[PDB]
């Protein structure tokens, strides 16, 4: 589409050579700054070389500006159950004379338990006292050593993905297109590097917007059913039992098993109970739908409406009413890149065909320009009020661009130049005025709103009172019409008073 | 990096003395090699009959 | 950023993986990210900090 907000910060900053024989470049390094634009615009970065007449540009596309958060940590908490077993034996020797552990023996496995398995998981080797005598099965009036082992299992295999965060910094999407032809996408943050690709390090800056009731919130998501929910989650390994934050592990593929080497649990996550050689285990682990402040996919806590935006690396978003933020300018840095220049530009001349659009408003005024040349794309339009750059194709085609005007009757003379050749163009048409749209029920904001033009807010006497019916004749006609209406309303009022007076 | 054993790689407008440089590389059967710093590898057996 | 001179305490880069991916996200804040970030011309209080 169109383009605006040119920079030209590092023009004529090359140290190239003959260029592989005919024409090439080596590297271009500098720094520029891109101001904030409305969602659905393009910011071009036009370079200028001292030898070549014109060069290509670098367009920046922004679609949505959502309110996301960072990633403090990442872990997976699997579902657990209650499993336990025991064994009843007899003393029959000096191994169980008085107590089971003499001083510190915790290895309560006599090469018979089922703990030496890959699906067992984590547990605690405990022990207690039992019965001694003929009524239980032995021949000694002394308690027998009865050991017990409990653990957790996962029959189903439901895997959850929790990501704690307490920053909630503004972010957006960027569809960057390199001048060579490659087009990629990435999600920059507010002041955080965004995986620099081929030297380009375009970053986004915010305004540090405060939150109303966002203190302890997370972005726990489900993998199988793809169910999302907003609920306060725990912190890193050093945690407290009582809320979310049960037995975790290393990764998702390692979350199917609750074995050691990756799974971490502190203490007191499963209870033990026994009356007579039973050693039964009860369940105390709570599910995800058990803590307080457990929301769902649609969340309207406060002024923010947390929706579920389909996007990679993040599935949490939200958009309040029109905010009109202060500034959202970018910052682009370069380290190294290659670009080819033709420098063989020939005679080119264009003209204006159509013109339409709004007043000085959001979408602007779109103007169609037709060109004809042999070069693929060498053009740079420059005029007063606003500057717009775009790309063309080989041959004769039609192109549509948008410019910013501040007058109803757009009748001026701009200068158009493609490559090294220059010419003159003219614009002539009628435009209209559109204000900021109003809110309607049933509709919710998706990403954000940038800004709305509400500066003038005053009627223009030049455009107004034009299609109603030179100035002297108009004043005379208005005066005659006013006198006629005055006589009419006087006659009507006299008739009304006459009707009210009589026939009482 | 500008030149590797008398082979033009980049544009530096000047050459310096040789110096060792540790970097991984791979071949695809072409003329020159391709060096790579960040790469993710995966070992697969596939139970091929050639093995 | 090699060792033997560079100092970092802990928890400066996170790790995330679902199925043999091991993707790393960025958490380091730039200089223009903390609060109370002024510029070359500063007039905080009665003092006019110039350069
Ligand atoms: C739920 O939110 C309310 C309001 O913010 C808060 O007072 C309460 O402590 C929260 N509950 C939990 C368990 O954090
Ligand atoms: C220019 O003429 C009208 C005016 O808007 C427009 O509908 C038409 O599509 C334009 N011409 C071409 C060739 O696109
Ligand atoms: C111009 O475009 C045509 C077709 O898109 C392409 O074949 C040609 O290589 C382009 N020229 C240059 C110099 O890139
Ligand atoms: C910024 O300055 C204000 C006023 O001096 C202070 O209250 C606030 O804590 C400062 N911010 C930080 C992050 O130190």
């Amino acid at each position: 589409e169109s383009c605006d907000e040119m920079v030209h910060a590092d023009s004529k900053l090359v140290s190239c050579r003959q260029g592989s024989g005919n024409m090439k470049e080596c590297v271009t390094t500098g720094r520029a700054l891109l101001p904030a634009v409305n969602p659905g615009q393009e910011a071009c970065l036009h370079f200028t070389a001292p030898g070549s007449p014109d060069s290509k540009c670098l367009k920046i596309k922004v679609k949505r500006i959502n309110l996301k958060c960072k990633k403090s940590s990442s872990y997976f908490v699997p579902d657990a159950r209650s499993r336990c077993t025991s064994v009843r034996r007899c003393r029959w020797a000096g191994d169980c004379q008085s107590g089971c552990p003499p001083h510190s023996t915790s290895n309560s496995f006599s090469d018979d338990w089922a703990g030496k398995m890959d699906r067992a998981g984590l547990g605690f080797s405990g022990c207690s006292d039992g019965c001694g005598g003929a009524a239980c099965g032995c021949f000694n009036a002394a308690p027998s050593c009865i050991f017990w082992r409990k653990w957790v299992e996962n029959p189903h295999g439901i895997i959850w993905k929790v990501s704690p965060c307490a920053a909630w910094v503004p972010s957006a999407v960027i569809e960057l297109t390199m001048p060579s032809g490659e087009v990629r996408t990435f999600h920059p943050m507010s002041g955080i590097p965004t995986q620099v690709f081929k030297g380009v390090s375009v970053t986004y800056l915010g305004s540090d917007m405060e939150v109303s009731g966002l203190t302890d919130l997370c972005e726990i998501e489900e993998l199988k059913s793809k169910k999302l929910a907003l609920a306060p989650c725990n912190q890193a390994g050093m945690g407290v039992v009582g809320k979310v934050g049960e037995i975790q592990c290393s990764s998702e593929e390692s979350a199917r098993t609750i074995k050691k080497d990756g799974c971490i649990w502190n203490a007191d996550l499963v209870g033990i109970e026994l009356r007579v050689d039973d050693a039964v285990c009860y369940s105390k682990i709570t599910s995800v739908e058990a803590v307080a402040n457990y929301s769902a996919i649609p969340t309207t806590i406060g002024g923010l409406r947390f929706e579920r935006s389909h996007d990679s690396l993040g599935k949490i978003s939200g958009s309040p009413l029109d905010i009109t933020a202060i500034r959202g300018s970018f910052s682009v840095n370069y380290r190294g890149l290659r670009l080819s220049l033709s420098e063989i530009t020939a005679t080119c001349t264009g003209e204006v065909t159509n013109v339409s659009g709004c007043y000085s408003c959001m979408t602007g005024a779109k103007v169609s320009i037709k060109l004809h040349s042999s070069k693929n794309s060498t053009a740079h339009v420059r005029c007063k009020g606003d500057e717009t750059a775009f790309s063309v194709l080989e041959g004769v085609h039609s192109y549509t661009v948008s410019l910013s005007f501040d007058h109803a009757v757009v009748d001026e003379q701009c200068q158009l130049n493609c490559g090294g050749h220059e010419s003159q163009v003219t614009l002539k048409g009628n435009l209209i005025f559109l204000d900021v749209p109003k809110f309607v029920d049933g509709s919710y904001m998706q990403t954000y709103h940038s800004s709305v033009p509400t500066g003038a807010n005053i009627p223009s006497p030049t455009d107004w009172l034009n299609a109603l019916f030179r100035w002297i004749l108009g004043v005379i006609g208005v005066l005659l019409g006013g006198l006629a209406l005055f006589f009419l309303i006087m006659s009507l009022f006299k008739l009304g008073t006459k009707q009210v007076f009589r026939s009482r | 990096i500008c030149k590797i054993d008398g082979v033009v790689f980049n544009q530096c407008e000047g050459e310096s003395l040789p110096q060792p440089f540790d970097v991984a590389w791979m071949d695809v059967g072409h003329s020159h090699k391709i060096i790579m710093r960040e790469h993710k590898t995966k070992w697969v057996q596939e139970s091929s009959s050639k093995d």
